[PDB]
């Protein structure tokens, strides 16, 4: 099963990506970094808040169509 | 902006 996920920028802009349900969540996070045009580990990835690991699925973390993943800088 | 859909293949 694949989901769709919104991902909103520091700038509020988004890109939505179509994700299997157990594919670790690093590859989201590679992409949207090239997208961006910036370092991957200059980026943090939140979902309800709580940092998205690498090796994270959408499905441990109970992610649904149409959820969002907010991106922060590094702290 | 116009929408943007992005799909992750399977392949890691």
């Amino acid at each position: 099963e694949y989901i769709k996920l919104k991902v909103i920028g520091q700038d509020s802009s988004e890109i939505h990506f179509k994700v299997k349900m157990t594919t670790h969540l690093k590859k989201l996070k590679e992409s949207y970094a090239q997208r961006q045009g910036v370092p991957m580990n200059s980026l943090r990835f939140l979902f309800e808040g709580q940092r998205i690991a690498d090796n994270h699925t959408p499905k441990e973390l109970g992610m649904e169509e149409e959820d969002v993943i907010e991106v922060y800088q590094e702290q | 902006a116009e929408e943007r859909v992005v799909v992750i293949s399977s392949s890691e």
